[PDB]
RNA sequence: GGAGCGUCGGGCCCAUACCCGGCCGUCGCCGGCAGUCGAGAGUGGACGGGAGCGGCGGGGGCGGCGCGCGCGCGCGCCCGCCCCCGGAGCCCCGCGGACGCUACGCCGCGACGAGUAGGAGGGCCGCUGCGGUGAGCCUUGAAGCCUAGGGCGCGGGCCCGGG
RNA sequence: ACCCACCCGACCCGUCUUGAAACACGGACCAAGGAGUCUAACACGUGCGCGAGUCGGGGGCUCGCACGAAAGCCGCCGUGG
RNA sequence: AGAGGGCGUGAAACCGUUAAGAGGUAAACGGGUGGGGUCCGCGCAGUCCGCCCGGAGGAUUCAACCCGGCGGCGGGUCCGGCCGUGUCGGCGGCCCGGCGGAUCUUUCCCGCGCGGGGGACCGUCCCCCGACCGGCGACCGGCCGCCGCCGGGCGCAUUUCCA
């Protein structure tokens, strides 16, 4: 008899993508290979991200991709995003970029290409740079989802600012006993 | 591609046959009857297939062109080899090795031809061997 | 797809995943939102702060269309018009400034979030913010009230 | 009984509602019937607009 | 002089008797078919000394010889002639079973074809 | 192209074979030295006492540096403070053992697990027999048997420890690099004590097997190793 | 003259505990393999001038960074070569690559494996009906039924023989 | 795998229970039947499509529906959510 | 009629008999052997096959080679032409290229400041040839090399078959 807890012996990370789609799965076959045979950890990070959920690979807006490449020095590079590239209607002038993405929305595609931008697929990125050399690996804001505003220290727990799940906002949906001082108390 | 359409097909094709813990595949120009990527007639730009001759004597090799698949009518190109066993193999060998065509296959293609030339063994001889038929 | 659901995997086991000390009885709490004050209170006042109690003024024959006032931010004002108004402008050389009827596009108020590009406008709208006005003037434009 | 976070929600299934469920298996059959009846009315008002007035 | 398989190793089995179901002996209503007991007290399900055994993955077969018939082959249930020609390139490792439902005319047609290709049949001398 | 490369590859081949020879010779001389070192250590303890004894004097030799610690009772119903220390000595299973350098900290940790272990001061031979018969590396967290020095070197060679012999000298003299050589060794899975024990549950002093038995840990080692 | 009681020896007895080995599963390994040299790896390769038995004349270190299977060499004859795998013949081969590669595949190393309530995963486990699909099976005998017949699977179960 | 013998092991299941072989209940035997369903609402997770949008209803245009009460299309494509 | 008028199939409980075996600790069960039965596989030697080789017998036409024909592959000279990506030149399709636009013009036209259609303009989609480059599985034609098949040649130290 041995004393170990077998409690957290199984690591819960993903191995493959849970999706069954065939084009992504080909990318996975390609980046598994590169991951293992190259020294590049870029390939490993990319590989890891191909297995993740929709939630877990959030969309990267065009404006966010602009400003991250506006940063000093990462000039004449390629931005990479395992998610999708979306438009920003609240940005106007779009520099000529180099981009990798699993998806780019039709607007975002036009705007970039009109600028003299190049768009790449991930099979194309590999041939272009199999060890991820000269890349900017970005990500969309993970904690964008409105979901997260309900997460945390519960509402009605002093110093929480945590959206309650409520049928409809309005004068008479919550905001009585436990928010006003006038009505019982407040947190 | 080859790989893309293998993704579509791997588990669903009419030619496949699971059952009894094995799997197999019945698509034509698959030597080794495997549901493999390697050994699949329909998928690959260049294909080998070693069937027996309809005569009952000999073997047919079945190359695929590259010229134009899209046009299956014209795509495969058959060729009977009805020669002295040892020769038959060598002709297949050269077809495969010295044309640099499907080099991966080739030894499987030889064994198939070999087994086919075994088939055309003698049925009567086998019957004699199994039963002694002596003194009732 | 019953095939996939959990009761298929519970077949054979006695309690059906509801335990055997305590069981699956009918309504052990009370039905629904029963006990909001008594005996379910803690859940109510740690996930629904402010359920209980009145507040504010009644309003008898509310009709929502009276208070209709959809807003738009400067952020994306140029979105209302075709790019070639914003292009034939930063060009032209008359110092023209194209009109943007915001009420046509379905927004009544113009509030002031965001940077407006240095490029004159005439914004026609039912209502404006203070800041939205200011930003518009700073671009070298003119806010315009409409009924 | 409520369990840790969720909309304290009021469904309106306390009356005998299953006595008054109204299915829509008609609707295709309906949609046709209107459409026939429509084409008939056109044909009756011969060169007059199908529209109406 | 029957068809020898390619490799005829020693199959070695961990357990030979069927695991039978608790109290299948006592009652005609209970069938031998294994069932794990889920009873709160249960001699068997709590592994007492002297009781009927519970199947585990412990008893598992060695992967080399799992599904290996005594003869050395694995079955493959052939259904008609066309279905045989699969085994052509195995024959030394898989044999052909013919199905129960196949007719005594075309049972014959299969058997002689398998005899050309040297695929061993596991129920040939039968229908007649 | 061809004959130039071939000779370059043959040259490479040779330069390896030379180096292999060299490192082998180092190993051989390192042992020979350690043979002389242990000899010198043994005699020069006797030397001392005889010289005290010549005078009306005493030679109190050094208190021991290093001790082997065998877990001699099982893994049921064991107090949480004990249990923690037992898994700070890596003594998880029953009849696992470890070398342990002694000091005020370490000794007291053994004091808190006394009726759970048998321990004491191992011989030279004990350190050899344990290392050669049951010497297993921790090599990418896989218990792997020390079949060659290529294993020891690969892991401990950044300390000057390049062979089984070096390892034995680091363990036995409790060198600078003891912590790292001792942790490299996977804890010693020894069999049951042949000829049995005296009594599991009681201390050595009082007839049983537990606790410090100092010299006599070596007898126990032989009947278990 | 213990087969009693107190003190102590040797010796022997056996648990699912410990050790070694087999086999099954699970976990872990930034695990390996989409076809390459390489085992404390501590380089490889142009290419130009100047030359050659020269070399890089550094620690009782006991040694790792440098040395004795060649660097230049045997052949063509001091000068030239030091050549190409469609052929070096291979323990490594960078020219092309499994018997192997259903990449949801295949392979290797370690570790571990009680379980109610409860949870999750996988079931080429099982039932009935639908779209597809098996140039499936079936009066030369389907379903069901029965079987001291033959087997497979850890098991749910399954397949064959005879009736 | 059928029967028999012998050595060792071995109390009857289900269940509520801190505790069941119990002098605790249910159970003579066999067959068939027999219990976590569906709708609605919410939340989180996951898969797919599109993405500052998205959406399909409801309605309409295309057929006697064999398959269709499907399928397709709509400045209704967005009244509206 | 092993379908006989409540009759297709005809399970289990339960009963009758026939056969076999057992029998003082209720039976039944798990593990482990033994004995007997039932069938099943044999063998009237199972010495099991397959390569290659050496010898010994017997028998057909070759292979190796050229020659003629067919088909296939691969290649570069991209040689010649079709083919299409990125770029530049034609402002050439632009009216013989259409849609879209809150871009413009009511110098226009038609219908009643508005609707429809022109006409500018911008965005997008197509012709002409030249140049550079990815020369891309997107194809043809010749030439080359290699492979395979058929038929010609080769009659036997060969190449087959068989024992
Ligand atoms: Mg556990
Ligand atoms: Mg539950
Ligand atoms: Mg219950
Ligand atoms: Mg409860
Ligand atoms: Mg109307
Ligand atoms: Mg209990
Ligand atoms: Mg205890
Ligand atoms: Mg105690
Ligand atoms: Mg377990
Ligand atoms: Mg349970
Ligand atoms: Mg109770
Ligand atoms: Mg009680
Ligand atoms: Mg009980
Ligand atoms: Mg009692
Ligand atoms: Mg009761
Ligand atoms: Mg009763
Ligand atoms: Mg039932
Ligand atoms: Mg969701
Ligand atoms: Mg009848
Ligand atoms: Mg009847
Ligand atoms: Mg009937
Ligand atoms: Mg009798």
């Amino acid at each position: 008899g041995v004393d170990i807890r077998h409690n957290k012996d199984r690591k819960v990370r993903r191995k493959e993508p849970k999706s069954q789609d065939i084009y992504l799965r080909l990318l996975v076959k390609l980046y598994r290979f590169l991951a293992r045979r190259t020294n590049s950890t870029f390939n490993q990070v990319v590989l890891k991200r191909l297995f993740m959920s929709r939630t877990n690979r959030p969309p990267l807006s065009l404006s966010r991709m602009i400003r991250k490449m506006k940063l000093p020095g990462r000039e004449g590079k390629t931005a990479v995003v395992v998610g999708t590239i979306t438009d920003d209607v609240r940005v106007q002038e779009v520099p000529k970029l180099k981009v990798c993405a699993l998806r780019v929305s039709s607007r975002a595609r036009s705007r970039i290409l009109k600028a003299g931008g190049k768009i790449l697929t991930f099979d194309q990125l590999a041939l272009d740079s199999p060890k991820g050399c000269g890349t900017v690996l970005l990500s969309g804001p993970r904690k964008g989802r409105e979901v997260y505003r309900h997460f945390g220290k519960a509402p009605g727990t002093p110093h929480s600012h945590t959206k309650p799940y409520v049928r409809s906002k309005g004068r008479k949906f919550e905001r009585a006993r436990g928010r006003r001082a006038s009505r019982g108390y407040k947190n | 591609s080859a790989h893309l359409q293998w993704m579509v097909v791997r588990n669903c094709s009419s030619f496949l046959i699971k059952r009894n813990k094995q799997t197999y595949s019945t698509e034509p120009n698959n030597l080794k009857a495997r549901n493999s990527f390697r050994y699949n007639g329909l998928i690959h730009r260049k294909t080998v297939g070693v069937e027996p001759a309809a005569d009952g004597k000999g073997v047919v090799v079945v190359m695929k062109r590259r010229s134009g698949q899209r046009k299956p009518a014209t795509s495969y190109v058959r060729t009977t080899i009805n020669k002295n066993a040892r020769a038959t193999l060598s002709s297949i060998r050269h077809m495969i090795r010295k044309n640099k065509y499907h080099p991966d296959l080739r030894m499987a293609a030889i064994r198939r031809a070999s087994a086919i030339l075994r088939s055309q063994k003698p049925v009567m001889v086998k019957r004699k061997r199994t039963r002694p038929t002596k003194s009732s | 797809p019953s095939r996939l659901r959990k009761t298929r995997k519970l077949r054979g086991h006695v309690s059906h995943g509801h335990g055997r000390i305590g069981k699956h009885r009918k309504h052990p709490g009370g039905r629904g939102n029963a006990g909001g004050m008594h005996h379910h209170r803690i859940n109510f006042d740690k996930y629904h702060p402010g359920y209980f109690g009145k507040v504010g003024m009644r309003h008898y024959h509310l009709k929502r269309n009276q208070s209709f006032c959809p807003t738009v931010n400067l952020d994306k004002l140029w979105t209302l018009v075709s790019e070639q108004t914003r292009v034939n402008a930063a060009k032209n050389k008359t110092g023209a400034a194209p009109i943007i009827d915001v009420v046509r596009s379905g927004y009544y108020k113009v509030l002031g979030k965001g940077k407006l590009p240095k490029q004159p406008v005439i914004v026609k709208a039912k209502f404006f913010s203070r800041r939205a006005e200011e930003k518009i003037k700073g671009v070298g434009g003119a806010c315009v009230l409409v009924a | 009984a409520p369990s840790r976070n969720g909309m304290i929600l009021k469904p309106h299934f306390h009356k005998d509602w299953q006595r008054r469920v109204a299915t829509w298996f008609n609707q295709p059959a309906r949609k046709i019937r209107r459409r026939k009846a429509r084409q008939a009315r056109a044909r009756r008002i011969a060169p007059r607009p199908a529209s109406g007035p | 002089a029957a068809l020898r398989p390619l490799v005829k190793p020693k199959i070695v089995k961990k357990r030979t008797k069927k695991f039978i179901r608790h109290q299948s002996d006592r009652y005609v209503k209970i069938k031998r078919n294994w069932r794990k007991p889920r009873g709160i007290d249960n001699r068997v399900r709590r592994r007492f000394k002297g009781q009927i055994l519970m199947p585990n993955i412990g008893y598992g077969s060695n992967k080399k010889t799992k599904h290996m018939l005594p003869s050395g082959f694995r079955k493959f249930l052939v259904h008609n002639v066309k279905e045989l020609e699969v085994l052509l390139m195995c024959n030394k490792s898989y044999c052909a079973e013919i199905a129960h439902n196949v007719s005594s005319k075309n049972r014959k047609a299969i058997v002689e074809r398998a005899a050309q290709l040297a695929i061993r049949v596991t129920n040939p001398n039968a229908r007649l | 192209n061809f004959a130039e490369l071939k000779i370059k590859r043959l040259r490479k081949k040779f330069a390896q074979k030379m180096l292999r020879k060299a490192r082998r010779k180092l190993i051989y001389e390192k042992a020979k030295h350690y043979h002389k070192e242990y000899r010198q250590m043994y005699r020069t303890e006797i030397r001392m006492a005889r010289m005290a004894r010549k005078a009306g004097n005493f030679y109190v030799p050094a208190e021991p540096k290093l001790a082997f610690v065998i877990r001699i009772r099982g893994i049921n119903g064991v107090s949480p403070k004990v249990r923690k220390v037992l898994q700070l000595l890596r003594l998880r299973q029953i009849f696992n053992g470890t070398f342990v350098k002694l000091n005020k900290a370490s000794i007291n940790m053994l004091r808190i697990v006394e009726p759970y272990i048998a321990w004491g001061y191992p011989n030279l031979k004990s350190v050899n027999e344990l290392i050669y018969k049951r010497g297993y590396g921790k090599i990418n967290k896989k218990r792997i048997a020390l079949t060659d020095n290529a294993l020891i070197a690969r892991s401990l060679g950044k300390y000057g420890i390049i062979c089984m012999e070096d390892l034995i000298h680091e363990i036995y003299t409790v060198g600078k690099r003891f912590k790292e050589a001792n942790n490299f060794l996977w804890p010693f899975k020894l069999s049951s004590p042949r000829g049995g024990m005296k009594k599991k549950t009681t201390h050595f002093v009082e007839g049983e097997d537990a606790g410090n038995r100092e010299d006599q840990i070596n007898r126990l080692i032989r009947r278990m190793n």
